[PDB]
C-alpha cells in the first residue's frame, strides 16, 4: 500500500510526538543537532505516582537504521540507569527491540518502543536480568533497590532541559 | 471447493496447507506465517511463472488439487 | 592424501563438505567434447578439485566454435580443440592434472573414470553405446547439449546410487521442554522445530530418558510448528528436563535408467514449470535433430531454413509414434516450437552454454560424492523470450547468416543488426568477483561493448586473495595481491582482443564516497547497470542510482547451491528496494552477555572481546594521546564514559615490556573472563537458584555455567594465551623470537594468580597520565582479517569462543566453523556462479530489445542441490496519486531547475501540485519543517536550497554535484498528510 521510506515516517512519527496536542507528556523528544532524522535524544519520563521511577527525566539516545521499520532501533540510556535490565553501558535488554514475548515488526513505532520501556521501568523483567546489583537487589534487598533507585531519580533531575515544565503526576 | 495444496521452499521443505479456491493470497501467506514463522511480508511465492500478489485468489492463479507453490528468497553472495 | 587445502577450498567446503571433497578427490572424470559447453562444465569441475581430469576432442579448431569456447583463439584454428585446451584447463587449479584423451576407438578405455561426460559434439548413437558400456560397467554417465536458445542435460548415475546429503542444508536443532510416553516432543516455549514428516532426529541431554541420547534415530511425526511425535519412550524411562533435539539425513539409494530406456519412457525434471508442456516436445525435436543429421551427413538443419524445419516436424511425428508413452494420448506435436528448434540448431549461446555448464558440473560432482539430489533424469530448458521483436530485428536465412567471424553461431540465431547493437551497448558492471568474473567472461564471448559506440565499465576496490580462485577463473595464484578488475579485464581482452581497449577497469568501490567519479554524466550516459555485489547495502545503493537515472539494472545473487536474478526496469517493474528479504540472525543482548546456549553466542562473544581488547582500546589511546579536548569529548559524548576511561587507564597501567608481559597479561584475562566472572555470576545467581514460580533459574535456555581451572594442556585454554599475548605484543609493538607448551607454562607456573573475591568518575580522569608523559607513544589496533593464518586472529576468536563455552557446558568449534561465523562468510562455489550469470545474461538479451512487456522478463530462483529451477514475471512497479495526479512510486519525480529558493520552492508546489510542503529533508538532515518557530522559518524561507543545506549540515556542496535529491512530506489540497515522490534539483 503506502510504503513510505524511512525519513519521511521517521519525520511523520517525530512531528506527532512533539505536537503540543498529540505528543505524548511522558517523553520528551529531539532531533541531535535538531536536524538528524535517523539519531533522537529523548528524555524518558515515569508519570505513574505508583511507581518507583517517578518523578525522573533519564535522558537516552535512540538510533534508526535506515531499512526502518523493517529493522529494529538501538536504544541506550545516557547515562546508564540502575535498573535490572540495563546493562553498564546503557544498553538494555528488551523483546521488542530484538528481531527473529513480542519481538520486532515493521508495526512497531517510537512510541510504542518508549511505552515499552517505561513498563519494562515500573515492573523489570527478572527472568532476563541484564546484569546485578540492580538484578539481586531487586529480589534480596528491597530497601537497597528502592535508594538506589531514588537516588538515580534525584540525579536524573540535573539533566531536565532549562525552562521545561515537567507534566503533572498521573 | 477445498483442495489440497503444496508450498515448498528453496531449500526442500514442504508445507501442506488445507485451502479452497477462493481464498486470497492474503490469507494464504498469514497461514505461513502461523506454520514456518516466516512474516508475510518476507514471503516470496511463485507459481507457474508468476509471483503471487495480495489481493488476488488462488483460483485467478489457476491453482488447483496437488498445485505446488514454492516459496523462494533472494540471495547476497557473489 | 586425504587433505584439503582449507585456503584455496575455503567458500567451497562450506558447500560441499570435506567428506563429499574427500570423495571428489578420488575421481576421475572424463569429459568429451571441448566446444563450449564441455569447456564451461570442465571448467567448474577442475576448480572443485577431482582427482583428475580428461578431455577428448580430436575435432580441428574453427572460427565458429570461438562463440562460447572461451579458451580458443584465432591462432589454435587448425589444431585439435582438446590439445590446446588442455594446458589452460591446467592452468585452473594445480591440485587437479588435466589430460588429453586421443582416440576413443577402444570403449574399454572409459573403465579408468568414475565419471563419463558427453556433450554436443558426440552423435546419439555414440551417447547410447558409451551410456550402455558406463551403465554396465557402473561409471557414472552425463549427457548434455545446447540448441540455439535450447538445451538439455540427461543423468544417469547407474543401478546402485546412494545419497548421503539431499539438501546440504544445516540440520535443523532445537531445545525441548517435554517428551511424554507416548513421544510428543514438545519445543521450549515459542521455538518452531522446523522438521518435515519423514524426517529423523537424535537427541542429546534428555534427561530422564538415557538411552534416547546415545545416537539412535527416531522418525518425525509432525503435530504441528511446535510439536512432533517420534514414538512411545515407555521403554527408555521417563522425561524429566532438558534436552536437545538434532536432525540427521539418512542415506537414500537410488537407482538409474539407461539412456535408451529413456529415450522412450523419460523421467522429467523441469526447468520451468510455466513451460512444463514444451519438456515432452523438445525431448522429440533433440532426437529428431539427431535423425536429422544421420539423413543428412552428419549436418544440422539449417539456420532460419523452413525446408529443414518441416523436415524436423516430421521427424518429430514419426517419433511420437515410435515413442507413445512422450507426449501421450491426443497430444499434438508443438509445430512451432519444433520449428524454432530448428531454426536455433547451429546457434552456440552463451547464456545457454553458461547455464548447463553450472548445472552439469555440479551433477558431475554428486556423482563424485553423494552429496545433494542428483537430477534424475532429464531436463529440457528453453529461453526463447530472450528472442527479440522481428520487426525490429528480423530473422530469416539473410540476417542470420555467417559473415566469418566468432560471433556466427550467435547471429544464427539473433542476427546481425541484434548482435551490433549488443557491441555498441554501454554497461557497468560493480563488482568483479565470482559473479563478476563470469560475467566478463560472458560478455566477451558476447562481444558486449566491442563496437564503436560501445564500452564495458566495471569497478572494484578489493585485491585477488588465495580462496578467490576457486571460483574466480580469470585470476591466478600469481595474481594474488592485485586488483580484481584490472586483472579480470586483462584477462577476458586475451579471450577475445575485440574488447582490447573498449574495457574501463577501475578499483574504486561504489558508494556515497565515490559520487564524484561516479557522477551525473557517468550513469547518464550507461544502457544499463548490472550488478555483482556480496552485499545488501552495495545492492540498495546501486538499486537507488538507477532508480535516480532510470537504468535498466540487472541484479542476481548466490549462496551456495542456491542463486537468484531479478530485472529491474524503468517506469515498468519496481525495483530491488521494493521488497525485503530475511534479515541476518541477531542475538538477544542478555544471551550475548550472560546466556550464551550456542556457539553462535559465544563466537560474537568472543569477536567483541576482540574488537574491545585490541582495536578499540588502541584507537581511545591514539585519541587520548593527540587530541586534546578527549576528556571533555567523551565526557558529554557520552555512552559509556566509565568503560572508555577504564579502558584508556588500563591499556597505560600494566604497559607489557616484553613478550612475557604479554603471556601474563593473557593468563590473568583469562582468569577473569573465564573463573572470577563466571564465579560472580554464579554468587548472584546460584546453580539452585529459583525463579518467581519456584521453577529452577537455570534451566531451559539458560545453561549452568561452571569456571574454568587454566590446564595448559587443554588446546583451547593454550591458544587463548598464545593469540591472547601474541595480540597484546602486536598493539603495544613488541616484536617476536609455533607455540611451545613448556615455555609457556614456565611463565605461568611462576605467576600468582590472585583469589575470587565477590564484590566518583573524577578520579579516573585524575588517574589518567599527561599525555606529555608519552610524547610519540601510539598503539597499533588490530584490523580483522580473517583469511591470514597467521595473524592469530581466528585463533584468538576461536579459543576465547571455546572457553566461554566450556564455561556454559558448549560444545567447542574448530577454526573452520569459527571463521565461517565470525567471517560472516558466504558458502560459493564455481557451478552456481556460472549458471546463474547465465541466467542474467539471457535477461539482458531482452534489454538490449528494449522490450516493454513485463511478460517477457523472468526473475530467476535456483537451488542446483534439489536441482530446483524457477522463473517468476516481475512485480510492476505500484502506482499512487495525489490530488487525484497519478504518479509511479517508484520511478517518477518532480525535477526542479535551478538553486532555488526555499518559499518559491514550496510557492511552487502549492500552484503546480497543489501540495502543502510540510516537511523537507536532504539525506539524514531536516532542512524544514512548518512547525517551525518564526525565528527559525524566517531564517530558512529566504535561502536557496545549497545554502539551505550549508546551514544546517556545516559543509558546503561540492562543485562537482549537479543534481540534488530532496524527500518531501506534504499535505493535499485538502490538508492531509499524503505520498509523493522526491525532488530532484538541477543545478
Ligand atoms: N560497494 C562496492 N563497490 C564495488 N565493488 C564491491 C562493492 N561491494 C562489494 N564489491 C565487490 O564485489 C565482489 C563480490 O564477489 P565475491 O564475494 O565472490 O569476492 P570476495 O568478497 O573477494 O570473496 P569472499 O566473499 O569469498 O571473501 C568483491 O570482489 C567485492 O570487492
Ligand atoms: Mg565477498
Amino acid at each position: 500500500s503506502r510504503k513510505s521510506t524511512a525519513s519521511s515516517l521517521l519525520l511523520r512519527q517525530y512531528r506527532e510526538l512533539t505536537d503540543p496536542k498529540k505528543a505524548i507528556p511522558s517523553f520528551h523528544i529531539e532531533l541531535e543537532d535538531d536536524s538528524n532524522i535517523f539519531t533522537w535524544n529523548i528524555g524518558v519520563m515515569v508519570l505513574n505516582e505508583d511507581s518507583i521511577y517517578h518523578g525522573g527525566f533519564f535522558k537516552a539516545q535512540m538510533r534508526f537504521p535506515e531499512d526502518f521499520p523493517f529493522s529494529p532501533p538501538q536504544f541506550r540510556f545516557t547515562p546508564a540507569i540502575y535498573h535490572p535490565n540495563v546493562y553498564r553501558d546503557g544498553r538494555l535488554c528488551i523483546s521488542i527491540l530484538h528481531q527473529s514475548a513480542e519481538t520486532w515488526s515493521p508495526v512497531q513505532t517510537v512510541e510504542s518502543v518508549l511505552i515499552s520501556i517505561v513498563s519494562l521501568l515500573e515492573d523489570p523483567n527478572i527472568n532476563s536480568p541484564a546484569n546485578v546489583d540492580a538484578a539481586v537487589d531487586y529480589r534480596k534487598n528491597p530497601e537497597q533497590y528502592k535508594q538506589r533507585v531514588k537516588m538515580e531519580v534525584e540525579r536524573s533531575k540535573q539533566d531536565i532541559p532549562k525552562g521545561f515544565i515537567m507534566p503533572t503526576s498521573e | 471447493g477445498a483442495m489440497q495444496i503444496f508450498v515448498r521452499t528453496l531449500t526442500g521443505r514442504t508445507i501442506t496447507l488445507e485451502v479452497e479456491s477462493s481464498d486470497t493470497i492474503d490469507n494464504v501467506r498469514a497461514r505461513i506465517q502461523d506454520r514456518e514463522g516466516i512474516p508475510p511480508d518476507q514471503q516470496r511465492l511463485i507459481f507457474a511463472g508468476r509471483q503471487l500478489e495480495d489481493g488476488r485468489t488462488l483460483a485467478d492463479y489457476n491453482i488447483q488439487r496437488e498445485s505446488t507453490l514454492h516459496l523462494v528468497l533472494r540471495l547476497r553472495g557473489g | 592424501a586425504g587433505e584439503i587445502d582449507e585456503s584455496l577450498y575455503s567458500r567451497q567446503l562450506y558447500v560441499l563438505g570435506k567428506e563429499a571433497m574427500l570423495k571428489m578427490q578420488t575421481s576421475n572424470v572424463l569429459i568429451l567434447g571441448l566446444k563450449g559447453l564441455g569447456v564451461e562444465i570442465a571448467k567448474n569441475v577442475v576448480l572443485a578439485g577431482v582427482k583428475s581430469m580428461t578431455v577428448f576432442d580430436p575435432e580441428p579448431v574453427q572460427l565458429a566454435d570461438l562463440s562460447t569456447q572461451f579458451f580458443l583463439t584465432e591462432k589454435d584454428i587448425g589444431q585439435k580443440r582438446g590439445d590446446v585446451t588442455r594446458a589452460k584447463l591446467a592452468e585452473l587449479n594445480a591440485y587437479v592434472p588435466v589430460n588429453v584423451l586421443d582416440s576413443l576407438d577402444d570403449v574399454t578405455q572409459l573403465s579408468q573414470f568414475q565419471v563419463v561426460v558427453a556433450t554436443d559434439t558426440v552423435s546419439l548413437e555414440d551417447k547410447v553405446k558409451i551410456n550402455e558400456f558406463c551403465h554396465s560397467s557402473g561409471i557414472r554417465f552425463i549427457s548434455s547439449e545446447t540448441r540455439g536458445l535450447f538445451g538439455n542435460t540427461f543423468v544417469d548415475l547407474g543401478d546402485e546410487f546412494t545419497v548421503l546429503d539431499p539438501t546440504g542444508e544445516e540440520p535443523r536443532t532445537g531445545m525441548v521442554s517435554d517428551i511424554e510416553p507416548d513421544g510428543t516432543v514438545t519445543m521450549l516455549d515459542d521455538n518452531r522445530h522446523g522438521l518435515e514428516d519423514g524426517n529423523f532426529v537424535r537427541f542429546s541431554e534428555v534427561e530422564g530418558l538415557d538411552k534416547l541420547n546415545d545416537g539412535t534415530l527416531f522418525k518425525v511425526e509432525v503435530l504441528g510448528p511446535f510439536a512432533f511425535r517420534i514414538g512411545s519412550v515407555k521403554e527408555y524411562g521417563e522425561y524429566k528436563k532438558g534436552g536437545i533435539f538434532t536432525e540427521v539425513k539418512v542415506p537414500r539409494k537410488i537407482s538409474f535408467k539407461s539412456l535408451k530406456q529413456q529415450l522412450s519412457n523419460p523421467e522429467f525434471v523441469f526447468s520451468d514449470f510455466a513451460k512444463f508442456d514444451r519438456a515432452a516436445q523438445l525431448h522429440l525435436g533433440f532426437q529428431a535433430l539427431h535423425q536429422f543429421a544421420v539423413r543428412h551427413n552428419g549436418e544440422l538443419p539449417r539456420t532460419m531454413n523452413d525446408e529443414d524445419a518441416n523436415e524436423l516436424i516430421k521427424l518429430v511425428t514419426d517419433l511420437s509414434v515410435q515413442q507413445p508413452e512422450v507426449l501421450g494420448e491426443g497430444v499434438d506435436v508443438n509445430e512451432d516450437l519444433i520449428k524454432e528448434l530448428s531454426y536455433q540448431a547451429r546457434g552456440d549461446i552463451p547464456g545457454v552454454v553458461a547455464f548447463f555448464g553450472g548445472l552439469v558440473a555440479q551433477e558431475v560432482l554428486k556423482a563424485c560424492s553423494g552429496k545433494f539430489t542428483p537430477l534424475k533424469q532429464f531436463m529440457y530448458f528453453d529461453s526463447l523470450e530472450s528472442l527479440p521483436d522481428p520487426k525490429n530485428f528480423p530473422r530469416n536465412e539473410k540476417t542470420t547468416q555467417p559473415v566469418n567471424s566468432r560471433y556466427d553461431n550467435q547471429i544464427a540465431v539473433f542476427g546481425l543488426d541484434f548482435q551490433k547493437k549488443i557491441a555498441n551497448s554501454k554497461v557497468f558492471l560493480v563488482g568483479s568477483g565470482a559473479i563478476g568474473c563470469e560475467m566478463l567472461k560472458n560478455w566477451a564471448l558476447l562481444g558486449l561493448g566491442s563496437g564503436s559506440d560501445g564500452y564495458i565499465v566495471v569497478t572494484d576496490n578489493d585485491s585477488i586473495e588465495k580462496s578467490n580462485l576457486n571460483r574466480q577463473f580469470l585470476f591466478r595464484p600469481k595474481d594474488v595481491g592485485k586488483n580484481k578488475s584490472e586483472v579480470a579485464a586483462e584477462a577476458v581482452c586475451a579471450m577475445n582482443p575485440d574488447l582490447k581497449g573498449k574495457i574501463n577497469a577501475k578499483i574504486d568501490k561504489v558508494g556515497p564516497e565515490t559520487e564524484e567519479i561516479f557522477n551525473d554524466s557517468f550513469w547518464e550516459s550507461l544502457d544499463f547497470v548490472t550488478n555483482a555485489l556480496d552485499n545488501v547495502d552495495a545492492r540498495t545503493y546501486v538499486d537507488r542510482r538507477c532508480v535516480f537515472y532510470r537504468k535498466p539494472l540487472l541484479e542476481s545473487g548466490t549462496l551456495g547451491t542456491k542463486g537468484n536474478t531479478q530485472v529491474i526496469i524503468p517506469r515498468l517493474t519496481e525495483s530491488y528496494s521494493s521488497s525485503r528479504d530475511p534479515p541476518e540472525k541477531s542475538i538477544p543482548l542478555c544471551t550475548l552477555r550472560s546466556f550464551p546456549n550456542k556457539i553462535d553466542h559465544t563466537i560474537a562473544w568472543a569477536k567483541s572481546l576482540f574488537q574491545g581488547y585490541f582495536t578499540d582500546s588502541a584507537e581511545n589511546v591514539n585519541m587520548y594521546l593527540t587530541q586534546p579536548n578527549f576528556v571533555e569529548q567523551t565526557l558529554k559524548q557520552s555512552g559509556d564514559v566509565k568503560g572508555v576511561l577504564e579502558s584508556i587507564s588500563d591499556s597505560l597501567s600494566s604497559k607489557p615490556h616484553n613478550f612475557e608481559d604479554c603471556i601474563k597479561w593473557a593468563r590473568l584475562e583469562f582468569e577473569k573472563k573465564f573463573n572470577h566472572d563466571i564465579k560472580q555470576l554464579l554468587f548472584n545467581f546460584p546453580k539452585d537458584a529459583k525463579t518467581s514460580n519456584g521453577e529452577p533459574f537455570w534451566s531451559g535456555a539458560k545453561r549452568a555455567p561452571t569456571p574454568l581451572e587454566f590446564d595448559i594442556y587443554n588446546n583451547d585454554h593454550f591458544h587463548f594465551v598464545v593469540a591472547g599475548a601474541s595480540l597484546r605484543a602486536y598493539n603495544y609493538g613488541i616484536k617476536s623470537d609455533k607455540p611451545n607448551v613448556d615455555e609457556y607454562k614456565s611463565v605461568i607456573d611462576h605467576m600468582i594468580i590472585p583469589e575470587f573475591t565477590p564484590n566518583e568518575i573524577d578520579q579516573l580522569v585524575s588517574s589518567l597520565p599527561d599525555p606529555s608523559t608519552l610524547a610519540g607513544f601510539k598503539l597499533e589496533p588490530v584490523d580483522f582479517e580473517k583469511d591470514d593464518d597467521t595473524n592469530h586472529h581466528i585463533e584468538f576468536i576461536t579459543a576465547c569462543s571455546n572457553c566461554r563455552a566450556q564455561n556454559y557446558f558448549i560444545e567447542t568449534a574448530d577454526r573452520q566453523k569459527t571463521k565461517f561465523i565470525a567471517g560472516r562468510i558466504i558458502p560459493a562455489i564455481a557451478t552456481t556462479t556460472s549458471l546463474v550469470t547465465g541466467l542474467v545474461n539471457l535477461e539482458l538479451y531482452k534489454l538490449i530489445d528494449n522490450k516493454t512487456d513485463i511478460e517477457q522478463y523472468k526473475n530467476g530462483f535456483v537451488n542446483l542441490a534439489l536441482p530446483f529451477f524457477g522463473f517468476s514475471e516481475p512485480i510492476a512497479s505500484p502506482k499512487g496519486e495525489y490530488n487525484n495526479k497519478k504518479y509511479d512510486k517508484i520511478w517518477d519525480r518532480f525535477d526542479i531547475k535551478g538553486d532555488i529558493k526555499l518559499s518559491d520552492l514550496i510557492e511552487h508546489f502549492e500552484k503546480d501540485e497543489g501540495l502543502e510542503i510540510t516537511m523537507l529533508s536532504y539525506g539524514v538532515s531536516l532542512l524544514y519543517a512548518s512547525f517551525f518557530p518564526p525565528k527559525k522559518l524566517k531564517e530558512r524561507l529566504n535561502l536557496p536550497i545549497t545554502q539551505l543545506v550549508k546551514l544546517v549540515t556545516k559543509k558546503d556542496i561540492p562543485a562537482h554535484v549537479s543534481t540534488m535529491i530532496l524527500e518531501i512530506c506534504a499535505d493535499d489540497k485538502e490538508g492531509e498528510d499524503v505520498e509523493v515522490p522526491f525532488i530532484t534539483i538541477h543545478l
